[PDB]
């Protein structure tokens, strides 16, 4: 239905503020700030400074002097106009932040401060978060006090299913192979069970799964003995958690790990972060200067002291890691926009669990860590002088990566496909590294959709003074806003990438990148990039999410699987039959509403308005057209009715539901009664067939009552009874006169007893007799509330569930599952194209090591990090000749005839092409019969295709792809690559 | 998922003549690889043996990941088809994955043929009149497959 509400709309209980305003906290509020909340509060006194700039993407040259808090809450506060942003004038006493419900703590503030701060927040009952960047090194923790309950620890949907047995004991099995999708431990509630009476009471019982399609209660005998049926629903219980004081935890730390094959790490840079501050507290606020060996080696020892300090840390026999803290060191100093942004999502996502009471907490502390992202040191020494400052914005990546890598991002080409939420952020990320900024690198955004708003000022660089224009255009300006360098070398497109566009985006244009960036959801888009990508050998960087979840894959030629050799298989459909006749979901109910609602409203209007216009619709329809039927019989009906004022658009309306929640209703009983026995001799109406009553209409019922209302309301705009203008807040009174004065003609069952289209046809009427007249047809827009098209199909849908007992929804939830609309929060997408940034910088090294890269996967409501080496692509081999099954493929000078393609493979290779084909097209095969063998044996691939298509090749092309079966030098069929003909 | 849909199609065309499935035929349309047209006969010992039926078969974008479309043009007196053509199918619904493929639903249409399932059905009529009705339903189906399908050789 709804993101989350009710009891967990505790949100505008919920005062934020956010200590330090660098990248970290920015990255931070700015995601908390689109989430929503009562009200953000920053504090930042610290002057701005260049170096800043890396990745603090709302400050720029003019305010190098000026406190960081002001300057960034104007900003701030265009996000959303729903949350007002402040500045905290000064934080001198600790009670000033009795205030403010969630606190949090940044890279900016010391850890004596946060460790005061903390006990001061978790024994007044405040909840407190702080979270740090350093380098590539990152950490969060988060301390919500003593007792803290999770009452939504996933967020996502109550299981439920339908149950077919269960015994005297537990067993509970399922229909028709159906899995209950529950883990061990879970708890479930029953309805609709027969026999085994107060087990549908709502008790809760907990759940072994013995098995994907089965799991285990107990001793059930004392509720009665199963006869059949029944629903069994999840329920989550409450969980109390308590959370441990910063102090407490410093030195006995509750770890949530971000990475299999780093596990150790956690407890290294526990120590390590800690080190860093009693490094600056003896070096007068200063950390550890960049690459520095002497501060290296004094971080050591501060952690191999703090070590035995803090013996639970590392355990018993576990020694300190001098490489790891040396790195540590190393990279105190730096600010990664990849590492910020991560942070940014995830500890903003803490922050609103902690304002909602919605997921389950991080509990406590998380550390993190990119070293892979670091290039070859041979490619890119990195030493005090390489990795030294410039007096640059790009001053603390340079501290970390050196200044000739930094370059190389500079003088990178690359082409992001999309500039919606993702597509944004990166641009973001990609100002904040000046990739393409060089005089040898540009970007290319490209994206043909417009700007429309969500839901209270989402999306950070896109404004009400935007609507309308393109996002693409608009996003490349935003960013440089943000970072000037990269003005004039964004190339801001609007086309479409697909086939249509081929003579834009073509062997140059492709060529000439470094790399590709995918930031589209539908899945046809993304396959055509794919296979661009595998086409052209150039490296794709991908990336999902889907709520609090989120995916990123990296796609290497020569090395790894595409994007379409592992895509999700797509949503499932809804079976026709159950659709038609037996729903028993309102996901059915739903979608037989909008069927209705599109020929209602839609369809007739279009085909009453070309019957009026054409002169020959009556003889072409009788053509051509698989359901003449239909639309002569909608064309009929439409000007038969002739509604003449609103009065009759009310009867119109009553009579429809009439028809469709009684009569049909009615026949299909009639047609399989509620005790009818099939053939196999049980019940008809078994399992996911639920035996329907028919309605009687009562205008106090709410869905009865606004099925008419949004039914008549639509017809009057289809005959101009009402335009785009009705008070549309209407009175059962209004109707209820209408309706008791009609006469419900009763049901007829028509089992009463060429041919029929002929008369048909001479019911129609003559069009001269309806001269001027127009149907006007509607189109669904589901973002108006005025337009009583959610209302219909909310009304609609919910008079049908009220027939076969299906519980209804409401208009919010309706209108979710009618529009599909996958979930897009700021968190998620700014934390995956964080990670995809990460990647990138093991793309311009080009590395080939498979297990450098990394391929992510979270899930911010339990929260789970977790990263996996990408998948080898497959290999394969013919005759003896081995081969990559994704990237290889054969090469062929000049526009061959077929017959010298055959013979070269027969030479050549050793294979025997059995089928060939261009696209679509099949341009031959071994089993074509000899006529149309001879026709083609001889011809040239592009006349050949000429021939199939009967169309010519555009003229613009230079390559083309044929796909191929062949047999090899025994006769057998063997796997082969694609052939590339050059023309 | 396969890399590519028109590799995955050449694959399934080859092995359909190759090894094709009896009484059962799927030719694609040479301009266009993701149309089939299609005819399979009655099964025998059924009411629709004496007649060949005609099927259009299509591909969507993202198939194998997507099940094929389906739609008879013989008119069929059939539980499980409507007058338009479609047809309610096990295989299409439910259970379809990369690893199922033309050959499959082409052998369960043929199977819905020998073993109707008005139990669930589409054509309610249809299904009530083999229900209630079931040696006339069949005589009707008879009388339909000789008015309406072509006779086999
Ligand atoms: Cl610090
Ligand atoms: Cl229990
Ligand atoms: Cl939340
Ligand atoms: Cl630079």
């Amino acid at each position: 239905a709804v993101l989350g509400k009710e009891a967990m709309l505790k949100m505008q209980t919920s005062n934020v503020l956010i200590l330090g305003l660098k990248g970290l906290g920015v990255e931070i509020a700015k995601n908390v700030v689109l989430a929503g909340v009562k009200s953000m509060t920053v504090f930042d006194p610290e002057p701005v400074q260049l170096a800043d700039l890396s990745t603090q993407f709302f400050l720029t040259e003019k305010d190098i002097g000026q406190k960081r808090g002001d300057v960034t809450r104007a900003k701030l506060a265009e996000l959303n106009a729903y949350v007002p942003v402040n500045v905290l004038d000064s934080l001198d006493d600790v009670t000033q932040l009795s205030q403010f419900q969630v606190v949090v703590a940044t890279d900016t503030v010391s850890l004596e401060d946060k460790v005061k701060i903390n006990e001061f927040c978790h024994s007044s009952g405040i909840r407190f978060i702080s979270s740090e960047t350093r380098g590539l090194f990152g950490n969060t923790f988060v301390d919500l006090g003593d007792e803290f309950t999770v009452l939504d620890p996933t967020g996502e949907e109550p299981r439920t299913g339908m149950v077919s047995d269960i015994e005297p004991d537990g067993t509970v099995t399922m229909l028709d192979d159906n899995r209950h999708g529950l883990e061990d431990g879970n708890f479930v509630r029953f309805s609709e069970v027969e026999g085994l009476d107060k087990l549908n009471d709502g008790t809760l019982f907990k759940v072994e799964v013995l098995g994907p399609f089965a799991f285990r209660i107990g001793s059930v005998k004392e509720y009665g003995e199963y006869k059949k049926g029944g629903i069994f629903t999840e329920v989550k219980v409450p969980r109390k958690i308590s959370f441990k004081s910063l102090k407490q935890q410093l030195s006995n730390p509750e770890f949530v790990f971000s990475d299999f094959a780093k596990f150790d790490r956690a407890a290294q840079l526990h120590l390590g972060f800690q080190a860093l501050h009693q490094f600056a507290v003896r070096h007068n606020g200063e950390l550890p200067r960049t690459m520095n060996d002497e501060d290296a080696n004094e971080l050591i020892k501060l952690v191999t002291d703090l070590s035995v300090q803090q013996p639970e840390v590392l355990g018993e026999g576990v020694d300190v890691n001098e490489d790891l803290i040396k790195e540590l060191s190393y990279q105190a100093r730096g600010d990664i926009p990849g590492v910020v942004a991560f942070f940014g999502g995830l500890v903003a996502q803490e922050v609103l669990k902690a304002c909602s009471g919605k997921f389950t907490p991080l509990k406590q502390f998380m550390y993190f860590d990119s070293l892979e992202s670091l290039p070859d040191p041979k490619n890119f020494p990195r030493n005090e002088k390489t990795t030294q400052p410039v007096n640059s914005r790009y001053d603390n990546q340079i501290a970390v990566f050196g200044l000739d890598f930094q370059k190389k991002i500079a003088n990178s080409k690359v082409f992001l496909v999309g500039s919606g939420a993702i597509g944004c952020e990166m641009l973001k990320n990609w100002a904040l590294l000046g990739l393409g900024s060089g005089s040898d690198g540009y970007i290319v955004v490209t994206d043909n959709d417009s700007i429309e708003k969500s839901n209270a000022n989402r999306q950070f660089l896109f404004r009400p003074k935007d609507v309308g224009k393109n996002k693409s255009e608009v996003a490349a300006e935003a960013v440089c806003a943000m970072n000037p360098d990269l003005k004039g070398k964004i190339n801001a497109k609007i086309d479409k990438v697909g086939p249509e566009t081929e003579e834009i985006f073509n062997d140059s244009f492709w060529e000439s990148l470094d790399f590709v960036t995918n930031a589209l959801d539908n899945v046809d888009a993304r396959t055509y990039v794919d296979r661009r990508c595998v086409f052209y050998r150039k490296p794709l960087l991908e990336s999902g999410t889907l709520g609090t979840k989120g995916n990123t894959q990296v796609i290497i030629p020569r090395l790894t699987e595409s994007y379409s050799s592992s895509r999700d298989p797509p949503e499932k459909s809804i079976p026709l039959c159950t659709l038609r006749s037996f729903p028993n979901k309102i996901d059915h109910t739903i979608a037989w509403a909008k069927s209705l609602f599109q020929g209602y409203f839609t369809d007739s209007a279009e085909n009453v308005n070309m019957y009026l216009t054409q002169p020959n619709f009556v003889e072409q329809t009788l053509k051509q057209s698989g359901d003449v039927k239909g639309v002569l019989e909608s064309i009929s009906d439409s000007l038969s009715s002739k509604p003449h004022n609103f009065e009759d658009c009310i009867k119109w309306a009553r009579l429809e539901f009439e028809k469709k929640f009684n009569h049909d209703i009615k026949q299909l009983l009639f047609n399989f009664p509620k005790d009818a026995k099939t053939s196999n001799g049980e019940p008809f109406w078994s399992g996911a067939k639920r035996a329907p009553t028919p309605l009687e209409f009562d205008i106090y019922n709410n869905d009865h009552f606004h099925f008419v209302v949004a039914g008549a309301s639509l017809r009057a705009y289809n005959y101009g009874i009402k335009s785009d203008d009705s008070n549309s807040k209407p009175n059962v009174d209004e109707y209820k006169s209408v309706i008791d004065h009609m006469i419900i003609p009763e049901f007829t069952p028509n089992a009463n007893l060429s041919d029929e289209i002929d008369q048909l046809v001479s019911s129609l009427p003559d069009p001269s007799t309806l001269a001027g007249f127009k149907l006007e047809p509607v189109d669904f827009e589901k973002d108006d509330d005025t337009n009583h098209h959610i209302e219909f199909i909310t009304a609609c849908s919910n008079c049908r569930a009220q027939n076969y007992f299906i519980e209804t929804a409401d208009r919010q939830k309706t209108k979710f599952i009618a529009g599909r609309i996958i979930p897009a929060i700021a968190t998620t997408t700014s934390l995956v194209t964080g990670l995809v940034n990460l990647e990138l910088y093991k793309l311009i090294d080009n590395k080939t090591d498979i297990e450098q890269y990394k391929n992510g996967f979270v899930n911010l409501a339990l929260p789970f990090f977790g990263f996996s080496e990408p998948i080898a692509s497959p290999k394969g081999e013919y005759n003896n000749k081995k081969y990559d099954k994704i990237w290889d493929r054969f090469d062929i000078k000049g526009d061959i005839k077929l017959s010298d393609l055959i013979e070269h493979f027969e030479k050549d290779e050793g294979l025997e092409i059995t089928m060939l084909s261009y696209g679509v097209s099949l341009l031959y095969a071994s089993f074509f019969p000899p006529k149309k063998l001879k026709e083609r044996l001889n011809l040239p691939i592009t006349q050949l295709v000429k021939l199939v298509t009967k169309k010519d090749i555009p003229a613009h092309v230079s390559t083309m792809i044929l796909e191929i079966c062949a047999d090899d030098k025994e006769g057998e069929d063997v796997e082969v690559p694609f052939i590339t003909i050059h023309l | 998922g396969m890399a590519s849909l028109p590799k995955r199609i050449i694959k399934e065309t080859e092995k359909l003549v190759s090894d094709p499935v009896p009484g059962i035929t799927a030719e694609p349309h040479d301009d266009n690889l993701r149309y089939f047209q299609v005819t399979i006969e009655g099964p025998e010992q059924s009411p629709y043996e004496d007649g060949i039926f005609e099927l259009e078969l299509y591909l969507p974008d993202d198939y194998p990941m997507e099940a094929p479309k389906v739609r008879f043009l013989t008119k069929i007196y059939h539980p499980n088809i409507d007058r338009l053509g479609r047809i309610c199918l096990d295989v299409l619904k439910t259970n379809w994955s990369p690893a199922l493929q033309i050959r499959t639903v082409l052998l369960s249409i043929q199977a819905l043929l020998a073993s109707p399932n008005p139990n669930d059905p589409l054509a309610n009529d249809v299904a009530e009149d083999w229900i209630k009705n079931e040696q006339g339903a069949k005589a009707k189906a008879r009388e339909w497959t000789k008015l309406y399908a072509k006779k086999k050789p």
